[PDB]
């Protein structure tokens, strides 16, 4: 189980930003990692697959970028109904790891 | 793989003759797939086949 | 287009057990990855467990197994996990899903 | 061309065996039979290869 790090935990919601999530895994996993949105602490949803493609009930406004061990989830101008917290998970390996989470406001 | 191993080595495989298209497809993604093999002697291409069966 | 109905919401007490069931529908039996992932209160998201419908195997997470057992019948599209041995570490809501392709890929819908 | 035609059948066979299940499918080509011959008498047989009849 190879040890996921979404820095930083949250993000101060600064509307319209380079807002950019991190996740570093613990070894090399390549392209195969998926991006999660966490909307009121529910059901979570699927955005993001396979590293830099996009779900197709599609956000222009997002992207996915990454290989290596490091990975990243990118909203350029914000917008008032993307309100969440943030999950990178993986396979690749087996047990299936994720992220913690990251978080920002209004 | 090269004999390193200080003898002549009997190898099997094999190719998978999928029930469907939906098992072809839920399986290896794609269609129309091939099975090569090759050595010194040996050249081997098998086109695998869908087909239901008894 | 597809879907997955759950089960219930009760919690229970140390020492006893839970079946949670997961139907899906919008498609074939085959295909069909179904797993499961546990959110506690507050904290991560924790993949429990899988079931991978075209070879009838199943994957746990190793903080279980021993414990968990997951099932299904084609008949009834039914997925089935029992988590026995029940305490604190084991308190949270349980979000059935569905995924892709053996080594369990994207989880494209999600249960309530 | 034999007999006219420059086309061919390939013709292929098979034993099928009791209570087993033969199958065509085919988009093309096909030549299907329409008859099996059951093996009713067994026995020591040959095939003379002569030029000659039966007295």
């Amino acid at each position: 189980d190879i040890q996921l790090t979404q820095s930083p935990s949250s993000l101060s919601a600064s509307v319209g930003d380079r807002v950019t999530i991190t996740c570093q895994a613990s070894q090399d996993i390549r392209k195969y990692l998926n991006w999660y949105q966490q909307k009121p602490g529910k059901a979570p949803n699927l955005l993001i697959y396979d590293a830099s493609n996009v779900k197709t009930g599609v956000p222009s406004r997002f992207r996915g970028s990454g290989s290596g061990t490091d990975f990243t989830f990118t909203i350029s101008s914000l917008q008032p109904e993307d309100i969440a917290t943030y999950y990178c998970q993986q396979y690749d390996n087996l047990p299936i790891t994720f992220g913690q989470g990251t978080r920002l406001e209004i | 793989y090269n004999n390193t191993s200080g003898e002549q080595m009997l190898i099997i495989w094999g190719v998978h003759h999928p029930n469907d298209e939906t098992e072809q497809r839920t399986l290896y993604q794609n269609v129309g797939t091939y099975v090569s093999v090759g050595t010194s002697t040996l050249n081997k291409r098998s086109t695998p086949e869908i087909a239901t069966r008894p | 287009e597809v879907q997955l109905v759950e089960s219930g919401a009760e919690v229970k007490k140390p020492g006893s057990s839970v079946k949670v069931s997961c139907k899906a529908s919008g498609g074939t039996f085959i295909t069909h990855v179904f797993t499961w992932v546990r959110q506690a209160p507050g904290q991560g998201l924790e993949w429990v467990g899988g079931f991978i419908a075209i070879f009838g195997t199943s994957n746990y997470a190793q903080k279980f197994q021993g414990r968990v057992t997951i099932t299904a019948d084609e008949s009834t599209s039914t997925a089935y996990m029992e988590l026995t041995s029940l305490t604190s570490e084991d308190t949270a809501v349980y979000y059935c899903a569905r995924g892709i392709s053996g080594s369990y890929g994207w989880f494209d819908p999600w249960g309530q | 061309k034999v007999n006219g035609l420059g086309s061919r059948m390939e013709f292929s066979w098979t034993l099928l065996d009791m209570w087993d299940t033969i199958n065509f499918e085919s988009t093309g080509n096909l030549i299907a039979p329409e008859y099996g011959f059951k093996i009713s008498k067994r026995g020591s047989s040959g095939i003379m290869k002569t030029e000659g009849t039966l007295e």
